[PDB]
């Protein structure tokens, strides 16, 4: 039944990685730091229905901050307040987890610690250039939850 | 921004700043107690403001993902030995625009030159930052003959 799916899902938390449950970067809904919060921008953010919205600067693979929708609360559309400003006010923690990370660990890291969101990155070892980190996309609590209720 | 401490010598490997972040950058570097900065990649900003704050900058670039030439290595060891004697307890900063390749290698050379084993050193480095070495660089540090130039 459903219980048996939960049980199986729970045992396979050791095996599975965050790379398996994650949302690819291409499918991520994000926002530029250079964005201005006006009627249109705020409305679009709200239209997406995402509580947590990654903020990138320049290339999308570069994520410099995180914007919750509750940050848009008393912000006025007619004021045209820059996004940099708001992010300066609240400044929500941004976690980066590696792709080889097990779901067990990721779950524990969500429980302790406030944040329900994490960024997936991997080490690029291709030769001969300097090894660098590569952002693949995001992984949230609802992701690791979904794996374990099938 | 990662701190490395061994014996009397202390190093700090940082991200590469932008031109505007200098205001917030100096604030960081003054906190760790840096004196000298070693730029091993490319020049991304005006060094004028930086040296104006009393922080000397050194540009010793070399090929991406490749071990540093003998020249750079000797100058590096000399720089370490001299600067740590000149002002005991200070710090030397290395950085690059890419990250994890060229900058930690110099630190590793100095580290194994200070009486640390190759394995124990690379482990100490990678523990603070995962990855941090490519194919070519691993070999360079593996087979590096220490001169014990620090003493
Ligand atoms: N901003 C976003 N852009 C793209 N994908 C997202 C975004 N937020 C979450 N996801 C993905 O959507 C799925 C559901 O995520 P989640 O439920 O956490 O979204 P949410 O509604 O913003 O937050 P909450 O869980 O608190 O309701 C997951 O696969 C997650 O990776
Ligand atoms: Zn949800």
């Amino acid at each position: 039944m459903e219980e048996l799916n939960i049980i199986q899902g729970a045992l396979e938390l050791r095996t599975k990685t965050v790379e398996d449950v994650m949302t690819p970067l291409r499918d991520c809904f994000m926002i530029t730091g250079e964005a201005i919060l006006d009627f249109n921008t705020m409305s679009e953010i709200m239209e997406s229905g995402y509580t947590r919205i990654p903020v990138f600067e320049g290339e999308r693979s570069n994520i410099v901050d995180l914007l919750f929708v509750k940050d848009l609360a008393f912000v006025d559309p007619d004021d045209c307040t820059p996004l940099k400003t708001i992010t300066k006010f609240y400044n929500h923690p941004l976690h980066f987890v590696f792709n080889d990370t097990k779901l067990d660990a990721m779950l524990e890291e969500f429980k302790k610690g406030k944040s329900h969101l994490a960024i997936v990155q991997r080490v690029n070892n291709e030769g001969e250039g300097d090894p660098f980190y590569e952002v693949l996309g995001i992984v949230t609590l609802e992701d690791v939850i979904e794996e374990i209720i099938k | 921004p990662v701190e490395v401490t061994y014996k009397n010598m202390r190093f700090l490997i940082t991200h590469n700043p932008t031109n505007a972040t200098l205001n917030k950058f100096i604030e960081e570097l003054k906190k760790y107690g840096v004196t000298t900065i070693v730029r091993v990649c490319e020049a991304t900003y005006d060094t004028t403001l930086v040296e104006k704050e009393g922080i000397h900058v050194l540009d010793w670039p070399f090929d991406d993902g490749a071990p540093p030439s003998n020249q750079i290595v000797d100058d590096w060891l000399s720089l370490v030995k001299i600067k740590f004697r000149e002002e005991p307890g200070c710090c030397i900063a290395v950085h690059c625009v890419a990250g994890l390749g060229r900058a930690p290698v110099l630190v590793a050379l100095a580290l194994i030159e200070g009486g640390m084993k190759y394995e124990d050193a690379v482990q100490f480095i990678r523990q603070k930052r995962r990855g941090a070495f490519n194919s070519k660089q691993l070999l360079y540090l593996e087979k590096y003959r220490p001169k014990m130039r620090l003493r």
